[PDB]
């Protein structure tokens, strides 16, 4: 089982040698536990002020961003292509109810369409009248779901939980703490 | 089999790449389908409470409902309690001082629905003399947040059982997060030897506050952006 | 991103420490997990129900102790929390002892994640590669005109944030930490409110601690894990 | 009367919520009551009523078709059956309050023109 | 299938309901063994043994001020103003350090030196406002202000903590060698 | 739950002025009654009649405020202050802020006409 | 009282041999009589210092 016990000689900690090692193994609660002291020749050596890699470091970059010949900055200028905040008041939701949408229109052409947009944008129809005139097809498709149920609060990344039991759990069976993955 | 012969990691062969490839992607693109879903959801909510919801806004993954102060109790109850919403956790409550509006403060509520893994934001407005209905009757956690909103801004919360300063000194005059309250306050304290007690005195700084905001840019920095509205939420054009 | 890239010998030293942190944890657990005095001070102290946990605004271990599996690292995968493998411990009794067990297992999960990142650290830049946001490397700043201009402006005026607002929360060690920042299009935020988990916890103190003894109040404060820089900002 | 939440007995994993003895009949009773409240005090046109009717009918069909709790909660998709009973009770109370609040009307407070202008 | 106010992710995981707690009669251990553990304090003796084992391990202490804890090139201590090898100052009064300083610690004045150079006539740091963040050092385009690895400069009155130009230059002259160590070590990473 | 504390009154904006003046007079009576408690708590040098005089001045300052909402706010703040004083939340330092007159004479020169103000650049 | 009970055994332990198997029995009876009061103390729990269901009327 990965993450299980590893012996004390694969841990970078000083420990004991000679007869004292055998004494320690005889007298230790768990013989594979390290002492906490880092190994002086190995740990934090060479010192940070004398690393050889300092004299070779170069600033890191990633293609195609570092290219000298094909990247115009405005093609990768993400700050200024930021999504606008979309504000919808009751007049706009009305307009959506009656005249349909850009994706699926329910509007006539010519002056009729523009005048319909106008008199909704003036207040000719209220939201409640909008809902009342609204047919079954439009209510079910465009307010509720196609089955007539309301939409559930959306989630960006749905998380499916699984419970780990047995040897792979953190705690054994008795403890009041379970492992969710 | 012992620590004196433990293998030196420092001399192991490290991985080496020659060129790193990171494609150029706009981070807002990942939210498109979810923005459509939030739009549909907000449409449903407005249709369900046309008496209360004055409008919504959607930005990436954050949905906001704008309501009048009288609409707060009904809308909060509907959010907390409807099966499709279930916004059981109050996250925070705050105010934002807009001195240009007739109603200065706008009160913001964030809710969290552990059932559905979804969040929502609800806004209202208030003034220095008109209060907002307290939602402590619905969410217990809102007690302290409303005491903080009052302390910082002065917004009153009608029906709050125990509304008093939570942060500022005892006997502090002024609501510090108001845009007209100066940075350094009006008073300071020191120990007074004659009186043997900490006394309050008009502010006097040894070095004056240097406001470097005078060097703000003289050129508009970002521009208009782009709209991520789904085609199912834009009014149709005739022909 | 981050201000500077890692020094040259850091991954090895982190791994060397990680080889023995497991034992360092086991020793604390030897003193604490089974001690009957510890369980006397922690079992059924500061009990909080699931529903009241949600109602009070509690998050983190204070919420996972009551049985609800909610973790922003798993729910709203931010940063590289989706590229790494780890489990989430969830209590069932919502008392000081379950929260202690939760924290003790979060130690182990953190050690696992640290090892995974030690093994999978990739190459490339550490800060976003647009010098209109983050300053350019000093070898460019001293040779290139554009880089020098951008460095000058970034450290004198600052970058301008598009107007808008956001509430962004992460799974801070103490629970859910979030910020609500209001941007007005300028270089200085219009409004910044920090949601500190300790604030909500200390708010729930009076509900949790009623009917207990004074030492139980001490233990409760301990399990809320308050810092008080968070509480008042 | 309907037993909504057991506050003692067998814990189920969530603190404060214990195993419900006879959950399915309590779900059925709550669904009947909420349907009845919608039909007697909510206008047939309102989207609130239509939505809640469809949702309650769906859940009630699922509870009546299935006898085993785990199958029911898998099909409902909203937590353990105890939590489902609490959800049904809560929806029921919300419907009774909505009767008095009357949200289907036109909105009483319009915002001023300056109310929702941000810096964009 | 189709969900109403729910979803597959909101459905309980397999096995979310916990098993019923066991009664006393369904216990594997005899009452006598449990009573042995109860009366002889088994786990308390295990704790005492773990504690006693530490008593025979190497302690962690170091003997300050004869030894010192680790220090890295990037460390941020007291401030110092650097010179060019020719001994001309490096600070050209560009005042970016003044503009970035998050604590408003830095106060600078400047004017044309008699030989025409752009130099400072007053450069103060209030070491009691500073938060030792090192922005001033990232900002300066000529590496003039730097933060030495020195932390031992505690004073007996506050007026000694208001550094003027003369003091900061003296610090630079005094610590130049160590500053060169830290620079040689970290400059590729800035 | 989180229960209110001692002498806590839920926030309620009176819809009518008269119902507000009832509460206002109750609050004034509470302050007058608490005066000796304040004198014990905060170890004040001055007398209980001086506490009561100060309270009367404080209530006097808003005697001609008309708009109801402003009166509601002033009453709420006055009650918050009363709760602050009576529960010993306040310390002596903040309490004596209310009492700037009973401190001794600050100096020889407190200017009153234009010439003395002008001499001190305060004209 | 318990202090007095404990200190009433001092004469016994200083005279155990002289009182032989007689005093032995007497001090057993004394101890058992006191043990009865100790049992009373235990069973009365003398030194020791919201679970309703939620029912809706449909
Ligand atoms: C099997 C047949 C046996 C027949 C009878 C045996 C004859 C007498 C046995 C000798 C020891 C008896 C004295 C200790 C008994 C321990 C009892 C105990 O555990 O106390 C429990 C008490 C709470 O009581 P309780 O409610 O019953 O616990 C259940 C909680 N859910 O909570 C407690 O008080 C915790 C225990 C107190 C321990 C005190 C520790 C302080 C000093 C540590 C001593 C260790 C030795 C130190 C010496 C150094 C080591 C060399
Ligand atoms: S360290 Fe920070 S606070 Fe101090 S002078 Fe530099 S920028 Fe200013
Ligand atoms: S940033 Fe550097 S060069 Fe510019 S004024 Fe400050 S110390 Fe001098």
């Amino acid at each position: 089982l990965p993450g299980g016990p590893v012996p004390v000689f694969k841990k970078y900690t000083v420990g004991s040698k000679g007869i004292w090692e055998k004494l320690r193994v005889l007298l230790a609660i768990a013989p594979n536990r390290s002492t906490g002291n880092p190994i002086v020749p190995l740990y934090r050596v060479p010192t940070p002020g004398s690393r050889p890699e300092a004299n070779v470091y170069q600033d890191p970059s990633s293609y195609p961003t570092n290219d000298i010949a094909e990247n115009p900055y405005w093609k990768r200028d993400h700050r200024r292509a930021y999504p606008q905040t979309a504000f919808f008041d009751q007049k706009t939701v009305t307009g959506l109810l009656e005249l349909g949408s850009e994706a699926t229109p329910r509007i006539a052409d010519g002056e009729a369409g523009t005048k319909a947009l106008a008199n909704i944008a003036n207040g000719g129809v209220s939201f409640t009248q909008a809902l009342g005139k609204s047919s079954k097809d439009v209510i079910y498709g465009e307010v509720l779901t196609v089955n007539g149920l309301p939409p559930v609060a959306p989630t960006l990344a749905p998380k499916q939980w699984k419970i780990i039991e047995g040897e792979a759990a953190i705690y054994p069976k008795g403890y009041p703490c379970r492992t969710f993955h | 089999p012992s620590w004196e012969n433990i293998k030196d990691i420092r001399l192991d062969p490290k991985v080496h790449v020659d060129e790193v490839y990171e494609p150029i992607v706009n981070p807002a693109d990942r939210y498109l389908q979810h923005v459509s879903d939030l739009h549909q959801y907000a449409k449903y909510i407005m249709a369900a409470l046309p008496k209360y919801i004055q409008g919504f806004s959607v930005w990436k993954d954050e949905l906001t409902l704008h309501v009048a102060p009288s609409a707060v109790i009904p809308v909060t109850t509907f959010l907390r309690d409807n099966t499709s919403t279930q916004y059981k956790s109050i996250i925070d409550i705050t105010a934002v001082d807009y001195p240009s509006r007739e109603n200065r403060f706008e009160v913001v509520y964030n809710f969290l629905s552990v059932r559905h893994n979804s969040r929502i934001r609800l806004k209202t407005y208030a003034t220095e003399v008109t209060p907002v209905p307290s939602i402590t009757c619905l969410y217990e956690g809102a007690n302290w947040f409303e005491r903080e909103a009052y302390d910082m801004y002065g917004v009153f919360f009608e029906g709050h059982p125990d509304l008093r300063r939570i942060m500022t000194d005892y006997g502090f005059e002024g609501h510090p997060l108001r845009k007209d309250f100066p940075l350094t306050g009006y008073t300071e304290v020191r120990w007074d030897e004659e009186k043997r007690r900490v006394v309050y005195e008009p502010l006097e700084l040894t070095q004056a506050f240097r406001n470097f905001s005078a060097g703000s840019t003289a050129w508009e920095p970002v521009g208009p952006g782009r709209d991520d509205r789904p085609d199912s939420f834009k009014l149709p054009t005739p022909k | 991103g981050v201000s500077q890239d890692l020094p040259a010998g850091l991954l090895d030293d982190i791994y060397m420490w990680a080889t023995q942190f497991g034992d360092r944890l086991d020793e604390i657990e030897e003193l604490l997990t089974d001690n009957r005095i510890w369980k006397l001070r922690t079992v059924n102290i500061g009990t909080v129900t699931a529903q009241d946990a949600l109602n009070l605004g509690l998050s983190g271990p204070m919420l996972r102790g009551s049985g609800i599996p909610f973790d922003i690292r798993k729910n709203a995968p931010y940063d590289a929390y989706d590229k790494v493998d780890f489990d989430v411990p969830v209590g069932m009794n919502g008392d000081c002892y379950d929260r202690y067990l939760i924290r003790m297992a979060e130690f182990r999960q953190s050690l696992r994640i640290i090892e995974q990142c030690c093994n999978d650290m990739p190459a490339g830049a550490v800060k976003v590669e647009d010098f209109k946001i983050n300053s350019p490397p000093r070898n460019l700043m001293k040779e290139d005109m554009e880089a020098l201009i951008h460095h000058f402006l970034l450290y004198t005026k600052g970058y301008s944030v598009p107007p808008g607002e956001t509430y962004t929360a992460i799974e801070a060690p103490k629970g859910e930490m979030g910020v609500y920042v209001v941007s007005d299009g300028s270089e200085r935020p219009y409004k910044c409110k920090i949601r500190a988990p300790g604030f909500a916890h200390l708010g729930a103190f009076d509900h949790i601690a009623r009917g207990h003894f004074l030492p139980d109040a001490v233990a409760i404060i301990g399990t809320m894990d308050l810092v008080f820089g968070e509480v008042d900002r | 009367s309907v037993l909504v939440q057991m506050r003692e007995g067998t814990p189920i994993g969530l603190t404060g919520i214990y195993q419900h003895p006879n959950p399915r009949p309590a779900l059925i009773a709550l669904y009947e009551a909420t349907l009845k409240e919608l039909q007697d005090k909510h206008p047939k046109d309102s989207v609130y009523r239509q939505s809640i009717e469809n949702l309650t009918a769906h859940r009630k069909q699922i509870v009546e078709d299935n006898e085993v709790s785990e199958v029911i909660e898998n099909k409902i998709g909203a937590g353990l059956i105890e939590e489902v009973v609490i959800q049904a009770h809560e929806e029921l109370e919300l419907a009774k309050k909505m009767s008095e609040w009357k949200p289907w009307e036109e909105l009483e407070e319009k915002p001023l023109e300056d109310q929702w202008v941000y810096f964009n | 299938n189709i969900y109403a106010g729910g979803s597959a992710a909101a459905a309980p995981p397999a096995g979310f309901r916990i098993h019923r707690p066991a009664t006393w009669e369904e216990s594997e251990e005899g009452a006598l063994s449990k009573a042995t553990k109860y009366f002889l304090l088994a786990e308390m003796f295990r704790g005492l043994y773990v504690v006693l084992e530490q008593f025979f391990r190497a302690p962690y202490t170091i003997y300050y001020p004869f030894e010192k804890g680790p220090v890295s090139p990037r460390f941020r201590g007291e401030h110092a103003l650097r010179r060019y090898p020719s001994g001309e100052e490096r600070c050209i009064a560009c005042k970016l350090c003044e503009a970035i300083c998050p604590a408003l610690a830095i106060t600078i004045d400047a004017e044309e030196r008699i030989d025409g150079s752009r130099r400072t006539t007053k450069y103060d740091i209030d070491m009691t406002k500073c938060i030792y963040c090192g922005y001033c050092q990232e900002s300066c385009p000529v590496d003039a202000i730097v933060e030495t690895p020195n932390v031992e400069y505690a004073t007996e009155t506050r007026e000694e903590l208001l550094y003027n130009k003369e003091k900061l230059l003296a610090n630079g002259d005094k610590w130049e060698l160590e500053l060169q160590y830290a620079l040689d070590a970290d400059a590729p990473y800035r | 739950a989180i229960i209110a504390t001692a002498f806590a009154e839920t926030v309620k904006f009176s819809g009518s002025k008269q119902e507000l003046q009832k509460r206002t007079l109750a609050l004034y009576r509470q302050f007058l009654r608490g005066a000796p408690t304040f004198a014990d708590l905060y170890e004040v040098q001055f007398s209980i009649p001086t506490i009561r005089t100060k309270i009367r001045q404080e209530f006097e300052r808003h005697r001609f405020v008309d708009d109801l909402s402003i009166q509601n706010v002033l009453y709420a703040k006055g009650h918050m202050e009363y709760q602050e004083c009576i529960n010993f939340w306040k310390q002596q330092a903040q309490f004596l802020k209310y009492f700037p007159e009973e401190d001794d004479i600050q100096g020889r020169h407190q200017p009153s006409n234009f010439v003395d103000k002008f001499l001190k650049n305060r004209a | 009282p318990f202090d007095l009970e404990i200190s009433t055994l001092l004469p016994y332990v200083m005279s155990i041999y002289l009182v032989s198997n007689y005093g032995f029995t007497i001090v057993l009876l004394f101890l058992l009589i006191l043990i009865i009061g100790f049992v009373y103390e235990i069973n009365t729990n003398a030194l020791k210092i919201n679970t309703d269901s939620l029912i809706y009327k449909l």
